[PDB]
């Protein structure tokens, strides 16, 4: 029963990170820590495949993927840094000036 | 089904990966492949080998 | 035993991330998750991913949330809301998500139920495969720079636009 | 590293050399292909020089350009004469320097 | 050199370990098939010891533990 | 059964090439060899 | 010669590290009837347990 | 000019020309010594 | 194997409760800064840097001459960035 | 398993003694270098200083202020001494002197470098101090920013040895010490431990006489003192790295039958004193650069260095097959 | 009489284990390659394990004392054949490699 218990702890982290989009509305921070949540579950998923099918295909995309997710922490937090700044707030009553 | 283990030897289930590929090489209907199929997805998953043996644990469990 | 301790501490933890009020707060509980999920690669004999974790996603990314995070000073009152009026849409929304998705590989991978008979000595030992070992470090250099070298390259590229894309949004020279 | 240097397309002209060296496929320069090199190089060097007025710069600019065009233009050269080599593009002067010699 | 000389060692004294471990393999699988002989009797249609893999080529059997070899 | 054509059989192709690479091998070729 | 006073604590440190290492070196050679291997791979932990039903069995 | 540009650079940046002369040999062994220690034991 | 991180778990929980004896016996008796933004970018960098750097460094003696050189055109990517960012400014303080 | 801890405690407790005489040795340099005795009243020599001064902090009242955040104001000190204290469990000291052979222990020892950095800036901002805050910040960034060279060097050292085995890495330099053909990489290696330490020329939390406080100012009683067991913990561990990777760890320093007859730990031992002497002598010798100047040494000087001595040593190695 | 063949005893033996019981090893490998099915392969393992069991008698009638030092110093260091050079030397001088 080794490799459930081992998807079953990916599938509470993924649940985790959409639990927290879905609570968040006005914490957007959360909202990106929510999705990095979810893409170490994915990085997990793709570790214990590789151990459980004898293949090393899924390491070296779990270390791309931590490459991914790096860049991508970085880029979302200048993005937040920059419209911090501009408005002064992080509140989301201030980031919601294009719809229709 | 790519070979690379991670021990550094062979992967497990490729020999099947490998028979199968060989047999739908040149097979126009893919179910002339199923044997080969089920089993390389046999060596993936182990489904029917646990499969029966929770067949005799059943079995020992009702007889006791 | 052992998976079901780590797999409750991640739980609690991913909770605290998602619902803690002080984001300070959710940081440091996200580092917690990170840990526990590096003793779980540990068990899973992924030595170096289980310290590559800590190397990365705790030495470097979770640092720059912190350092992000408690630089905003963010009042309670611009992101706090109440979530019990929340509860039935993600009661609905996680029951589906957790009957359809924590049993997926059930039909496709039936777990061997543990007999009351012991079963650990059909264990076969190749040891052919057992005079020159190597570990997960080796195993994964033998690939990345060599069979699979235009990812890698790619994933510098990735890092490039990451530097670049940082200068250009945030620097203001003195 | 297992090399194969097979392509998927069958060559529809002789083979001269299948994988040429990359002294060969230079040596193998033709006027056309000096004519390419150079005409991708000349433009390159114009667009930076016309590019590079209005900032100021239009010695750099056309050291910049002239880069970029030297560089494609050697890989516009080189694939021609390798490809030619190889088969993959009409090459009747490389079979005559085969039979020949 | 001191390392090869640790693996040809390793290499010359496999073939009786390999042996040993086939002899108490064969026997713990004779014992596990009559076990199996014995619980599964009345039951209709079973096979002892049933190969689940069509081309028949041997596997050892499955543990279920997911990294066994690290502990 | 386009899986057929040759363009869909490149690792058929490809693989025995690097058979002997170490990192793929069976454990008993190292001893035999 | 005043400055030997300085050199009794560095002293003591070099001592307080010999220890470290000799007084954890010989607590496992005692448990295990054998000092310490380093190197312990996959072949070394197979022996072991071989060797136990190896011994124990005759 | 461009041979006191080199010194100007060598006397204001010490470490980054360093750098530059380090990694330069660990490039230039392999590009050029390794393939003529190859094409020598070949003959 | 992984048997020799057992006596590490052991000597955390040890570690653990001296701290927590060392801690507990006395009980008895507004400024956004971009530049530490930046800083924590670069760092992130070269951490993965140092990451990849570590399977290629075990691994030389086999990937010989085209791993050698697939190494230095990442790093000639990584290098082309920090010169980006010496360029710019990012590196100083002042 | 019923023998680890007492294996840990033997590791653990003698590592305490040593740091409690270190900063007593430290203070016994310093004053030599001045003309003065240092600690010399409390015991013969001032050897009891060290249990002296322990002991008044155990009786000090301990404060925690009334800041927000009790719990991570007090769980900071412990977080950095636990990771202080944990490094030593791959740390061998002789052949077979080691609590555990870990095949990645250069990686886990990097790993732990990356952590501490979690105890000092969780103390700033815990402290509900702007002062404690800023310096934390600072301190911070330095330490992260000298992580990449001493990362950059552990990957050069790698390639020497092919192995993450502190043991291996030990065992590779019979031949020759890596300190010999290394040399300015060893400079590089120790200058980037006294600034990952926080010393001197380094040691802006000691900079309260330059407008500049520390991230532990807010800290009474024990506290402050796991911080400092901490910090000098960690100096002890970094010149045992530098003895392990430069100096032959347990190694002799000539192959002869003279040498062999010490035991390996007591070669051990001695490189590692040379190195804590060093750290004292610097100390003693120079002035302190500014927050802006050292954050340039670090991304100007000692990144490109490393950077330029990682190609280097590859490329020769890989270049005349001399690879391990 | 014969030695219990713990790793200890092969490994200080494995060298002429590899000199004398050369052909069977080949043998034997060469079927495992064919076939891992530990059921087709037992006459040759029965062969193998006779040629080494064999050796080991015979080299614990020419050299007993040497052998019990070798073996006692192999096991006391785990197999490292560094660590025994001395009772390797005085092991093979009166039991020649061959
Ligand atoms: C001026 O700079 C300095 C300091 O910080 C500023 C110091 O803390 C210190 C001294 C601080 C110490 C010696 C702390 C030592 C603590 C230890 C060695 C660990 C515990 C040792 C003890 C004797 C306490 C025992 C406590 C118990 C509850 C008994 C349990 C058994 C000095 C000497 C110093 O010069």
């Amino acid at each position: 029963m080794d490799l459930i218990k081992y998807f079953t702890f990916s599938m509470i982290i993924f649940i985790l990170g959409i639990w927290g989009i879905l609570l968040n509305r006005r914490n957007i921070l959360i909202m990106l820590m929510s999705i990095e949540l979810m893409l170490l579950a994915v990085n997990l998923n793709f570790l214990v495949f590789s151990v459980s099918l004898d293949d090393m295909m899924g390491q070296v995309f779990a270390l791309l993927v931590l490459t991914v997710a790096a860049a991508e922490s970085a880029i979302g937090l200048a993005i937040f840094v920059i419209t911090f700044r501009v408005r002064g707030t992080i509140a989301v009553e201030f980031i919601n000036s294009i719809q229709g | 089904a790519s070979g690379w283990g991670i021990t550094g030897n062979k992967g497990r289930c490729y020999d099947f990966w490998m028979d199968f590929s060989e047999c739908m090489s040149h097979c126009r209907e893919p179910k002339d492949c199923t044997l080969l199929r089920e089993d390389y997805l046999e060596c993936l998953h182990h489904s029917k080998e646990f499969q029966r043996r929770n067949r005799i644990y059943k079995e020992e469990q009702r007889k006791l | 035993m052992i998976l079901s301790v780590l797999s409750s501490l991640a739980l609690v933890s991913g909770l605290m991330v998602v619902r803690a009020k002080n984001p300070v707060h959710s940081v440091l509980f996200f580092i917690l998750v990170f840990c526990d999920t590096s003793g779980l690669l540990l068990l899973l004999g992924l030595d170096f991913f289980a310290m590559i974790f800590l190397v990365v996603y705790i030495g470097a990314i979770a640092v720059l949330f912190l350092f992000v995070v408690m630089m905003f000073h963010i009042q309670i009152a611009e992101i706090h809301e109440e979530v019990l009026r929340y509860l039935p849409v993600s009661g609905i929304i996680g029951l589906i998500f957790w009957w359809e998705m924590f049993f997926i590989l059930d039909n496709e991978s039936i777990p061997l139920l543990p007999t009351q008979r012991n079963t650990t000595s059909l264990r076969y030992t190749v040891y052919a495969g057992k005079v020159r070992s190597w570990t997960n470090l080796e195993t994964l250099g033998n690939l990345l720079y060599t069979y699979y070298f235009v990812w890698f390259l790619v994933s510098s590229l990735i890092l490039l636009v990451a530097m670049i894309g940082a200068i250009v949004l945030t620097m203001h020279r003195t | 590293m297992n090399t194969d240097i097979t392509a998927l397309e069958k060559a529809q002209y002789p083979v001269v050399d299948r994988n040429p060296a990359f002294t060969k496929v230079v040596g193998n320069f033709s006027t056309l292909d000096y004519l390419r090199f150079s005409t991708i190089t000349g433009i390159s060097v114009t667009v930076g020089y016309l590019s590079g007025i209005k900032p100021g710069i239009k010695g750099p600019s056309m050291v910049t350009g002239g880069l970029i065009g030297l560089m494609g233009g050697f890989m516009y050269a080189y694939q021609n004469s390798a490809g030619r080599l190889m088969g993959f593009f009409p090459n009747d002067g490389e079979v005559a320097s085969y039979q020949k010699r | 050199a001191l390392k090869e000389e640790k693996y040809a060692a390793r290499r010359t004294i496999l073939p009786i370990l390999q042996a040993e471990e086939d002899e108490r393999f064969v026997s713990e699988w004779k014992k596990y098939l009559e076990y199996e002989a014995d619980v599964m009797k009345d039951v209709p249609g079973w096979k002892v010891g049933e190969n689940v893999y069509n081309s028949g080529r041997w596997m050892p059997p499955a543990t279920g533990e997911l990294r066994p070899d690290v502990w | 059964g386009f899986w057929t054509f040759e363009r869909h059989n490149a690792q058929l192709r490809w693989d025995p090439q690097i058979s002997q690479v170490a990192g793929r091998r069976d454990p008993y070729d190292d001893l035999l060899e | 010669l005043v400055w030997l006073e300085a050199m009794l604590p560095l002293g003591i440190i070099g001592g307080m590290l010999c220890i470290m290492g000799n007084s954890q070196y010989y607590i496992h050679k005692a448990y295990h009837g054998r000092p310490k291997h380093i190197g312990h791979d996959e072949w070394d932990v197979a022996m072991e347990r071989r060797d136990k039903k190896v011994v124990e069995k005759a | 000019p461009v041979m006191e540009k080199l010194r100007m650079f060598v006397a204001q940046e010490p470490v980054v020309a360093a750098s530059c002369l380090i990694g330069g040999v660990g490039l230039f062994l392999p590009a050029v010594v390794r393939p003529i220690l190859d094409s020598l034991e070949a003959s | 194997m992984m048997l020799e991180f057992a006596p590490i778990f052991i000597y955390l929980v040890i570690s653990l409760l001296v701290s927590l004896i060392l801690l507990g016996v006395p009980f008895l008796f507004s400024r956004f800064d971009i530049r530490f933004y930046l800083v924590s970018i670069l760092f992130l960098i070269f951490d993965l840097e140092v990451t990849f750097f570590f399977p290629w460094a075990v691994s030389l003696n086999k990937i010989d001459l085209f791993g050698f050189w697939s190494m230095m055109a990442f790093l000639f990517i990584l290098t082309i960035g920090f010169l980006y960012e010496w360029k710019r400014g990012a590196l100083d303080w002042e | 398993y019923i023998a680890v801890p007492a294996e840990i405690l033997g590791i653990i407790l003698p590592l305490l003694l040593g740091v409690a005489f270190l900063v007593l040795a430290e203070r016994k340099v310093m004053a030599f270098v001045q003309r003065r005795k240092g600690p010399d009243v409390v015991g013969s020599f001032g050897l009891l200083q060290p249990l002296a001064d322990g002991l008044k902090l155990i009786l000090k009242e301990p404060i925690s202020p009334s800041s927000a955040n009790f719990f991570l104001f007090r769980m900071a000190p412990v977080a950095t001494f636990m990771l202080s204290l944990v490094a030593w469990a791959v740390v061998p000291f002789d052949y077979g002197m080691v609590l555990s052979d870990l095949n990645i222990g250069l990686l886990y020892l990097f790993a732990i470098s990356s952590l501490g950095v979690y105890g000092i800036i969780i103390a700033g901002r815990s402290s509900n101090s702007k002062y404690a805050f800023l310096g934390a910040l600072r301190s911070a960034a330095q330490m992260v920013s000298y992580e990449v060279s001493i990362g950059l060097i552990l990957i050069t050292v790698l390639i020497c040895v092919g192995s993450c085995n502190l043991s291996e890495i030990v065992m590779a330099q019979k031949q020759i010490w890596f300190g010999i053909p290394l040399f300015p990489v060893l400079v590089m290696f120790f200058i980037s431990c006294l600034a990952e330490t926080n010393r001197a020329p380094f040691d802006l939390p000691e900079a309260e006489a330059e407008l500049v406080a520390g991230y532990n100012v807010e800290y009474s009683s024990m506290g402050f003192a796991l911080f400092f067991l901490g910090e000098y913990a960690n100096m002890i561990l970094m010149s045992g790295l530098c003895t392990l990777f430069f100096l032959g760890g347990w190694l002799p320093i000539l192959d002869l039958p003279i040498f062999k007859k010490i035991p390996g730990s007591i070669w051990f031992s001695i490189k590692v004193l040379f190195f804590l002497f060093l750290y004292i002598w610097v100390r003693a010798a120079f002035p302190r650069y500014r927050y802006d100047q050292l954050m340039g040494l670090g991304w100007k000087v000692f990144l490109p260095l490393s950077l330029a001595w990682v190609v280097s040593v590859s490329g020769l190695l890989v270049t005349f097959q001399w690879l391990p | 009489g014969n030695p219990i063949p713990t790793s200890a005893v092969l490994t200080a033996s494995a060298k002429h284990i590899g000199m004398r019981c050369m052909p069977e090893n080949v043998a034997f490998l060469k079927c495992k390659k064919n076939d891992p099915n530990p059921e087709k392969c037992l006459d040759k393992g029965r062969d193998v394990t006779r040629c080494v069991l064999g050796l080991l008698k015979d080299l614990h009638q020419k050299c007993q004392k040497e052998m019990d030092d070798y073996v006692g110093c192999m096991y006391y260091y785990t197999n490292e054949f560094d660590l025994c050079r001395k009772e390797q030397e005085a092991f093979e001088k009166v039991c020649p490699l061959k």
